[PDB]
């Protein structure tokens, strides 16, 4: 219809974007290892109509001519890969990242998935899985009757046994570090999978080549911080009642058009 | 856009009704008597502005 | 804010708790009374974690 | 003073070329041809200032100075 | 720009952050994702370090956002909408002005 | 204002920009006369009461004092004749213009 | 989308900082060996909407123009390192510094952080280490039929065999220096590892050239005045509600703007 | 295209202004040595029509005759230089002000800027820096090995070394005093520059003939007041409230003729 | 009044920590009590700052 | 000054070249053809300033000066 309905309509998405942003930050105030996401945004088209540098005499240049521009789209989504506050839940099976690792756990198609949430189980075959029953690549098995288990700040998994004055070792929890933390492609069940934006993953030892430091007894709390996204709620309500109302003006517009 | 450059003016001419005469085809001349004067061909004005 | 606050509240209680156990093990033969020990979770400095 | 604008629009810095002839002798006088150097509209009506005619060794063997004459 | 790498106690410089400085800012060529690029209204980029030769400084952790006055704009929009209505009466009356006119 | 064959109009839109050479020229390009150049290492751009034109350059305690914006005045201007491009000529009803100092 | 909603929306995350900072002194009251912190903060831009001390005529200067700001942001905090009260814990191994150096202490991947916390234990090997389990430097070893442990004003470690008259010597504890204290990089754990901003580390014995001095069964408890945080708290509260309210009236003032 | 929605324009960008002015009053609380910024307006021209004072007849002239005012316009944002309430923050290296000086620093760029703040630190060459890293004149090094550092009433810096009764001096604090304090550009940082109409920086010792004492261990913090905020804001939010109300009422007006 | 009342908290708290310091010496050969001497902050004779 | 903007319009960059003609002796005369190298419209009146022609060794063997003469 007119070029302003189409502007002010695609301020509407991008403000609407925003608040589903906004909305899914809120949701995940409780769960661990989560990420908060940040919408970039980018100019549209600018129609050219007159150039400008264009020559307008022989001697003299046409300085900053008619741009027109269209609306506005969303570029990205960006996280905030930052250290979420630790909390103690008291668990021996709970650990948690002190830096920049993931863990890394297999997905029953074969292929593996990362995630920087903490909160294992064992199954009744004793492999150490994760709140949703994945297998935390690599193996952990636990003995049978342990009594207590101790992950040190290095990975290395210890069982210790009933009559035995030496703790066994049963496994060593590893760390994958990748060159860009963003580009993982999230999927939900607090998994993100590798992509060709996110690097090679790095395997490590927890305390070496970057890799952060566990925690046993801790979880890593989510980094969202609700001051900041209640004053984003009043700006994407701001902005999107500016935006019905351009809206409302190009209608109205229109209507006296229409009346002649 | 730095490639921007001037390519060719258009010729840009001054005559006054009294002066013209639509031809056939519709396209404006130079009367006899002005073409007289004038020359055959109009010299472009500079004050011309489009 | 609120978790830095939470783990202070957690120390507070554990500290209170040793001296709960402690006092209760006063004419107890053989007893060594314990001492809670505490260290911060500084993670890149100009933030705390509790 | 140093710190000033000065915007002129009747003064063109000018190159000038000429031929040192055999035999030359200090006094006579020789053609020269004078070409403007940057983002000048014309060089009409312009006069030629003193200038130096330097050869390669960078030794002045000339001075120049007169009326430009452009076609028109 | 400087990295910390583990054990080092001292940061490695990995690179320098150059600004581009125009004379004339506003000649540039809006080409759409937030990009601009020069035209012969704002010739000779400049490089620069960030805080010499006019160059502005850099604030790390801070993003500097748009400019758009609100009020204006909603001002400008009540402007506009009567405006077009205005024209609009002003086309009606001609039009009635041509009716009437070719009616005879 | 000059225009481009070399006489000189009169405008009262005070929307200017700079073009690529410094220059104060009006939204279609004509150098605004006599003409303010203003350097490219300029952080803030003054034009003041009285129609001084200084600039602030880095370092520099002192503004730089880089032109006058003196204006034209006209005995009848009513008589003056609009060419369109928001300029005005000189008519033979509108004679005498009168360069002056701003406030003077 | 308006400049006054985003100066408030700096002024409430600098306010969450301070609360932030408060939360976390007030967190670690009793850790030994703690030093408080204090966020500072600075003006943001300025908007030069009238340059100040612009030539308006040709002899009048206009003073003061109109120079609407931005925000606030904070440069960092900075710990204020300062001398805590000494306690009487009796315990041979609780060593406290009177004056303002360091503890060395050698992280499991070969670098050396520095604390301040003097509770020290006996490993499985005999070497004294960390509460945490890092081995403090230099490496003094304990051997496994002592006696009595004696660290004396100068750092020197002995230790009395069984039936003997004369202390053994099994090492001499010495204390690291910086230029700035403040500059150091704190990595939790009551550790702190060297910066380019803290100088180089400076080895002294204690009692010479500016390395404090060591009392044995004494620990340095933390500097945290709980009064002062409490009145801080109030101040930053009241400050947080009063930019809020900031918010608010913004809020209203676009609504009402747009209703017309 | 109608001169009463103009006036109400430039009203509700001058009730916006002074909003602004207010939030970043308030996000400044609690920033060391900040000056709260007050704002003035001024009406802005005045259409002339009928000249007062003309001949209204032969005999009789025309009294205060018929003139037409446009909107409104901020002139200038005045600071309050007055002395901030101070604090002890029990710092041996924060200094206040009690009087009217400022402290001198070198920007990296080789020019000097000037600073109220005194929170100060030391680098790792042993120069007395501020907390954003620029160097205050006139740079006072502190050795290697400093116990305490004591800094007068009227500006020496000394040190006291180990085992000498006698203190070494470092330095000389000095304050620089202008005759125009409001006239200084501020470019964030807690940093003033001079301008043509701040006079020139009149260097002197800070007990002199107007430079203020220096305090050691206190911080001079800003004078804002938060109560005449609140009553402004209130004031701000009804005045935008009635701006917003005449273009209202201007829109209701250009309706009817549209409709005409 | 937020920072002229804080400076009489801490001057009455420093005033408390010389007592208490003063009596925990009691028995102390050598020693010697203290006492804290307090003096205004007038800035210019109508302001107080504590 | 080494930071400033020139912006010209009247002089092109070229490139000459030459045949070093059998048994050239020093002071005779040789044809040069003169061709833009960047961006330049035309070549029409403008005139060579000094330019040293070298050989495959890289070393002078004539100087070249005069007017070009493009066809029109």
């Amino acid at each position: 219809m007119i070029s302003s309905l189409w502007i002010a309509k695609t301020g509407l998405d991008a403000q609407q974007t925003n608040m589903d942003v906004i909305a899914n930050n809120l949701a995940n105030v409780s769960t661990n290892g989560f990420k908060r996401q940040r919408a970039v945004f980018e100019d549209l088209l600018y129609q050219t109509i007159r150039q400008p540098g264009a020559q307008s005499s022989e001697q003299t240049t046409l300085p900053s001519g008619l741009q027109i521009g269209t609306g506005v789209r969303p570029v990205a989504t960006e996280r905030l890969h930052s250290q979420g506050n630790l909390s103690q839940t008291n668990n021996s099976k709970d650990v948690a990242i002190k830096g920049q690792g993931f863990f890394q756990v297999m997905l029953p198609d074969g292929t593996s998935a990362y995630t920087r949430d903490g909160s294992f189980q064992v199954d009744q075959n004793g492999q150490l899985v994760t709140a949703g029953g994945f297998q935390v690549q690599p193996a952990i098995t636990i003995p049978a009757n342990a009594l207590s288990i101790t992950i040190g700040r290095d990975g290395v998994v210890s069982v210790t046994q009933q009559g035995q004055a030496a703790p066994v070792q049963v496994g060593q929890l590893n760390l994958t570090t990748f060159m860009n933390d963003t580009g993982l492609e999230s999927i939900g069940e607090n998994l993100y999978i590798e992509t060709q934006s996110s690097g090679a993953p790095n395997e490590s030892t927890p305390g070496l080549n970057g890799a952060g430091l566990l925690y046993q007894g801790y979880v890593e709390t989510s980094n969202v911080n609700v001051a900041e996204e209640l004053v984003n709620m009043i700006q994407v309500q701001r902005a999107y009642e500016i935006n019905s109302k351009a809206v409302s003006t190009t209608d109205q517009m229109l209507q006296k058009l229409t009346q002649l | 856009p730095n490639t921007v450059a001037p390519v060719g003016r258009l010729k840009l001419v001054k005559a006054e009704g009294n002066e013209v005469q639509r031809s056939d085809d519709g396209l404006f001349r130079l009367t006899a008597e002005a073409q007289a004067e004038r020359g055959a061909v109009l010299a472009a004005d500079p004050s011309i502005r489009i | 804010s609120f978790s830095q606050a939470v783990s202070g509240l957690n120390a507070a209680a554990t500290n209170l708790d040793v001296i709960g156990n402690n006092i209760a093990n006063s004419a107890t033969y053989g007893f060594k009374s314990g001492t809670a020990s505490f260290a911060d979770m500084f993670a890149g400095s100009k933030v705390g974690l509790g | 003073p140093t710190g000033t604008n000065m915007q002129l629009k009747n003064v063109a810095a000018v190159m000038v070329t000429a031929s040192y002839p055999p035999f030359a002798r200090q006094g006579q006088t020789i053609d020269v041809v004078v070409s403007s150097m940057g983002n000048a509209k014309s060089l009409r009506g312009g006069t030629l200032l003193m200038t130096p005619l330097k050869g390669v060794d960078s030794q002045v063997y000339a001075l120049a100075q007169g009326n430009i004459l452009v076609g028109g």
